[PDB]
């Protein structure tokens, strides 16, 4: 809810025109799971430049 | 003059379909699209 | 009063299991290195 | 002659085969027959019908068609499916055709011999597994830098009003959530692995089952 939610989630992911939101969603989900598994956790926040995979060969 | 009446119409039809029939939130659609809807209406 | 579709809530859920599955491997690596 | 009803039935068959519908008990022979009848009586679709006819191994001779024709056919397909919202590789459809060739050649009787196999159809592959896969991966990955990252108030978003959430709770309340897992998630995952048939990775359930022994551990630790 704090997110720039962009509710039409599937089509947002289907956009391809931007990856910032995709990466942020991924990361935030990771953090969510981590803080689920343990109550008191975090990850270093400075930057984790990430990848998009485009084809089965990749 | 320059208008993409075709795509305006297409988005508008899609809108009106879900909007007047499904009666549910138009999260997919935007104010710009509504505007183009009125453009199409005014010229049509 | 948010009109959250029952159907799309399905997709909203589904990713989480995959992500958790990944989390497992992440944890294993982080605790025990590449090999 | 209720062409309309015939189609209404028929659709579901291809719908399932093309994409793994979470409906079930699709099977019947009469439905298949009516499908074929519809295709016969659908001039515009006669091309597809005559292609799908080709179902015999010693004569496997799916004709060359100009990209033009192929595109027109895919348009037809999507339209009739009322699902232009996506397009799927013709290759998938031809694989399902080979599946139907299996069915045809199988005189399966009263016994519900569900095939259960994931589709084996494919051409000119090489046998591969995780070995070859890994060996392939490294260069294809390392050749490219990751795109980007920027901060956006990243650090630890947290919860909000419990009653605010109870709104959504009540919205969510009635649904068959206990079933939702099968109703999409698990079926879709398991069916996703046709990628193995792509480039003929020999998929094995023999580890996919691992989930099962995995899940015991929570009950072990109460």
């Amino acid at each position: 809810s704090t997110l720039e939610m962009t509710q039409p989630l599937l089509e947002i992911f289907r956009n391809k025109a931007d990856t910032r939101q995709i990466a942020a969603v991924v990361f935030s989900t990771l953090a969510f799971i981590h803080n689920r598994f343990h109550p008191l956790v975090t990850n270093f926040t400075n930057k984790m430049e990430f990848v998009v995979t485009e084809t089965n060969d990749t | 003059e320059l208008i993409n009446m075709r795509r305006y119409r297409n988005a508008a039809r899609k809108l009106i379909h879900h909007y007047s029939l499904n009666s549910t939130s138009s999260t997919e659609y935007k104010i710009s699209d509504v505007v183009m809807t009125m453009i199409f209406l005014l010229r049509s | 009063d948010f009109s959250i579709t029952e159907v799309e809530a399905t997709q909203y859920l589904t990713l989480l299991l995959t992500v958790e599955h990944a989390y497992l491997h992440y944890y294993i690596f982080k605790n025990y290195g590449v090999f | 002659i209720n062409m309309r009803r015939y189609r209404n039935a028929a659709r579901k068959l291809i719908h399932h085969y093309s994409l793994n519908s979470t409906s079930s008990t699709e099977y019947k022979i009469s439905d298949v027959v009516m499908t074929m009848i519809f295709l016969l009586r659908s001039e515009k679709y006669h091309s597809l019908f005559k292609l799908l006819e080709t179902t015999f191994d010693d004569y496997t001779c799916r004709p060359q068609m100009t990209q033009v024709q192929t595109d027109t056919l895919l348009d037809a397909v999507r339209s009739l499916l009322e699902m232009p919202s996506t397009t799927i590789d013709l290759t998938t459809v031809d694989i399902m055709r080979s599946s139907f060739a299996r069915c045809f050649n199988s005189p399966i009787m009263r016994y519900a011999k569900i095939v259960l196999l994931q589709n084996v159809a494919l051409q000119r592959d090489k046998r591969t597994t995780l070995e070859e896969l890994l060996i392939e991966r490294g260069e294809k990955i390392q050749m490219l830098q990751p795109q980007q990252y920027i901060n956006s108030g990243t650090e630890i978003p947290f919860c909000d009003d419990a009653e605010f959430l109870n709104r959504l709770l009540k919205h969510i309340d009635p649904y068959p959530l206990s079933r939702m897992y099968y109703n999409a998630a698990n079926t879709m995952f398991y069916t996703t692995m046709e990628n193995y048939a792509v480039s003929n990775c020999k998929f094995n359930i023999e580890d996919y089952n691992n989930i099962f022994k995995v899940m015991e551990n929570i009950r072990k630790h109460s």
